[PDB]
This record gives structure tokens, C-alpha cells and sequence, in this order.
């Protein structure tokens, strides 16, 4: 007990270090590097911003809430960090959706597509896609004792109170996650079919990690959100503990699957920690 | 990292042809097999428009709606070099044509400098 605390601070603590190194490496790498500058890379810019906010904020916030075994910062705080969180986590999966929709029109239209669209318009679904995210979202998370009448949250634990009527809870979950995992699992399907043997052995192969990536991460917490809506006693909290922690992980792959799956991003990584 | 140059840019009367070519330099690690290429003309004051473009590794050829049935691309996989002719030429055709590349998703994409090709009559 006296060496665990330290192991779990560590093991959660160098991965959100790990996951903020790498995505300001991202960022630094774009602004750093004219030559990776493209409108495509904007998208990894945003997605880069949100997954930083998610590894410094959401992580250690979290690990704090799971080593201590309570949320003591207090209510206030609580609505806030839990309204950011699902914001800026909301924010992500939109952006990777934004960038298949991208991703799909530069496939269909080879020439005119990517002329035609502009560095306004990827501002613009940027912009879309966060406000988007904290319209869905925050409002929700914090005026929900407002409405009810009485917080539901208890004195010790911080979780987000609307969960315990499954009608919002559905209706949320799947434009966070199920939507936006049919729309990307189908368009870059679109993408795989219509586009292409070395060629094509490589679409599938960086399509499938990506989807694997998304999946893997968002699908447990997303489900597990599912099944704790129906029956209160029915899922503890180590597992509770995994699914966060899986959904917080892909803020950490991101710079795999999109930026180090290319090629001269990891070259450009290499200078800035070989100095 | 490359540069793109091209070649063949000259004068030439109504019906004839010319064959404008695209060299990439030495590139580390990416394979020239790794990039798709199209050439893009621009006319004066007028929008970076994109006439056509091929994938060596596949072969495939793209054309615009505008050049297609009048213009040939291919490529030497070998000489990392691709050829675009273009036949039965207009006055319409009067631009830069400069040559890009793109990786897969567009990322490390690439400009040239660009050729001038001005067509008489
Ligand atoms: C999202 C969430 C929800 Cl919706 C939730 O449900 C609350 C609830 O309905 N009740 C009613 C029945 N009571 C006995 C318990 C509270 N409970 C937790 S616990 C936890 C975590 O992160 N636990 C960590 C410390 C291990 C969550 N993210 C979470
Ligand atoms: C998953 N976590 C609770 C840690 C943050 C969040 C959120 C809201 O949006 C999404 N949920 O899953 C897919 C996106």
C-alpha cells in the first residue's frame, strides 16, 4: 500500500506527461515545419490543442480523483472539470470526424476538392466542431441540479448527475460517439473502396488503425456509460477507473495514427528532442 | 527537402502539341513511388485550376473535365520523372504550369516553380 499509491501516481502521471509532450511536439512540429503546413495538418493542429487539454487538465485531475479515492476539491470545481472534460473530449472525436469527412472529399474529388477548399473553411469547421462540442455538452452538465432541484452528485464522489435518467444519457452518448463512429467507420469504408498491391494494402492498413485506434479507446466507456444507466449497483469503480482511462488514452495516440503514421512528422519530432 | 522542375515551356501555333516534364529531386526515406503528381496551370489572374494528375505506384490516371481526351500523362517509375503531352492545343491554354506532389492524405505536399507555355494564333 505504501509503494501502490506511488506506482498508480506514476504509471498515470508519465502518461499524461507522454501525452502533452507529444501533442505540443505536434503543434510546435506544424508551426516549426512550413512544409507540413497544409490545410490538412490544421485539423492535427486542433486535434493536437484538444488532446493537450485532455492530457494536462482531464488526466491528472482524474488521477487525483482515483489515488485519493474521492473528488475533495469541491462541487463548484467538480461541474467544472467534468463540463471541460466531456467538452474538450467531445471536441476530439469531432475533429477526428472533421478530418474524415476531409479526408473522404480529397479522396473523391482528386483535383478540385482540395483547391476549392480553403484555410477559412478549416477554421470554420474547427470552429464548428468545438462549438458543437460545448453546446452538446456543457450546458447540460452544469444547470442540470439547476433544473432537477437538488444535486445528485454525492459529497465524496464527482460524476455528472444526468446519467441517472438514461433518456439524456442515450441521446448524448450517441452524438459523442456512436453517430460519429458510423460516419467515420462508413465514409473512410467510402474512402477504401472508391480509392484503390502496395497501394492499397496501405489505405486499409492506416484506415484500420485509425478505426481500431477510436474504437478500442471510446467503445468501453461509451457502453459502459450504457449499461450503469439501467441498474445503480451494477458497476463498481476499478473497472469505472479502466474505461476513463481508455477514453483518456487516445488523446495519446493521436500523433500516431495521424501524424507519426506519415513519414517526415517523426523526422521533424527527432530534432526537437535531439535538440 | 525537393524540389520539383519542369521543362518544355515554348511557343506553339493552334493544333499543335507540346510535352512538358516534371523531375523530382533526391528525397530521403519516401519513395518517389510514395507520391502522386498532377499539374496545375495558371492563367493570369485566374484560379490555380488542376488539369490532371497520375499515382505512378498504381498507374491510375486522374484527368480534369476540361483536358480530358487531348491530354497524356505517365511517368518513368525508374527515373523518378513523369510526362505530361498535351495535344491539339488552344489559346485557352495560356498559364504557368507548375508540378505537385502530395502524399496520401496531404500531407508533405509540394509546389514546383513552373513552366510558361503560350499558345499563338
Ligand atoms: C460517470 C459515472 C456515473 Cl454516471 C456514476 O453513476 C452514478 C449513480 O447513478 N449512482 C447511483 C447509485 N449510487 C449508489 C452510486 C451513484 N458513477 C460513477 S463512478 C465514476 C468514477 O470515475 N469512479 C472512479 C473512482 C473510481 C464515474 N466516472 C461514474
Ligand atoms: C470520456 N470522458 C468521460 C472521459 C470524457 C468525455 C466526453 C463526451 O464526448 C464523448 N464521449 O465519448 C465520445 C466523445
Amino acid at each position: 500500500k505504501t509503494f501502490e499509491v506511488v506506482f498508480i501516481v506514476l504509471v498515470a502521471g508519465s502518461l499524461s506527461l507522454v501525452t502533452i509532450i507529444g501533442n505540443i511536439l505536434v503543434m510546435v512540429s506544424i508551426k516549426v515545419n512550413r512544409h507540413l503546413q497544409t490545410v490538412n495538418n490544421y485539423f492535427l493542429f486542433s486535434l493536437a490543442c484538444a488532446d493537450l487539454i485532455i492530457g494536462v487538465f482531464s488526466m491528472n485531475l482524474y488521477t487525483l480523483y482515483t489515488v485519493i479515492g474521492y473528488w475533495p476539491l469541491g462541487p463548484v470545481v467538480c461541474d467544472l472539470w467534468l463540463a471541460l472534460d466531456y467538452v474538450v473530449s467531445n471536441a476530439s472525436v469531432m475533429n477526428l470526424l472533421i478530418i474524415s469527412f476531409d479526408r473522404y472529399f480529397c479522396v473523391t474529388k482528386p483535383l478540385t476538392y482540395p483547391v476549392k477548399r480553403t484555410t477559412k473553411m478549416a477554421g470554420m469547421m474547427i470552429a464548428a466542431a468545438w462549438v458543437l462540442s460545448f453546446i452538446l455538452w456543457a450546458p447540460a452538465i452544469l444547470f442540470w441540479q439547476f433544473i432537477v432541484g437538488v444535486r445528485t452528485v454525492e459529497d465524496g464522489e464527482c460524476y455528472i448527475q444526468f446519467f441517472s435518467n438514461a433518456a439524456v444519457t442515450f441521446g448524448t452518448a450517441i452524438a459523442a460517439f456512436y453517430l460519429p463512429v458510423i460516419i467515420m467507420t462508413v465514409l473512410y469504408w467510402h474512402i477504401s473502396r472508391a480509392s484503390k498491391p502496395s497501394r492499397e494494402k496501405k489505405v486499409t492498413r492506416t484506415i484500420l488503425a485509425i478505426l481500431l485506434a477510436f474504437i478500442i479507446t471510446w467503445a468501453p466507456y461509451n457502453v459502459m456509460v450504457l449499461i450503469n444507466t439501467f441498474c445503480a449497483p451494477c458497476i463498481p469503480n476499478t473497472v469505472w477507473t479502466i474505461g476513463y482511462w481508455l477514453c483518456y488514452i487516445n488523446s495519446t495516440i493521436n500523433p500516431a495514427c495521424y501524424a507519426l503514421c506519415n513519414a517526415t512528422f517523426k523526422k521533424t519530432f527527432k530534432h526537437l528532442l535531439m535538440c | 527537402q525537393v524540389q520539383l522542375q519542369e521543362s518544355g515551356g515554348g511557343l506553339v501555333q493552334a493544333g499543335d502539341s507540346l510535352r512538358l516534364s516534371c523531375a523530382a529531386s533526391g528525397f530521403d526515406f519516401d519513395n518517389f513511388d510514395d507520391y502522386a503528381i498532377g499539374w496545375f496551370r495558371q492563367a493570369p489572374g485566374q484560379e490555380r485550376e488542376g488539369v490532371s494528375c497520375i499515382d505512378p505506384s498504381d498507374g491510375s490516371t486522374i484527368y480534369a473535365d476540361s483536358a480530358k481526351g487531348r491530354f497524356t500523362i505517365s511517368s518513368d517509375n525508374a527515373e523518378n520523372t513523369v510526362y505530361l503531352q498535351m495535344n491539339s492545343l488552344k489559346p485557352e491554354d495560356t498559364a504557368v504550369y507548375v508540378c505537385s506532389a502530395w502524399t496520401l492524405f496531404h500531407s508533405d505536399e509540394y509546389w514546383g516553380q513552373g513552366t510558361q507555355v503560350t499558345v499563338s494564333s
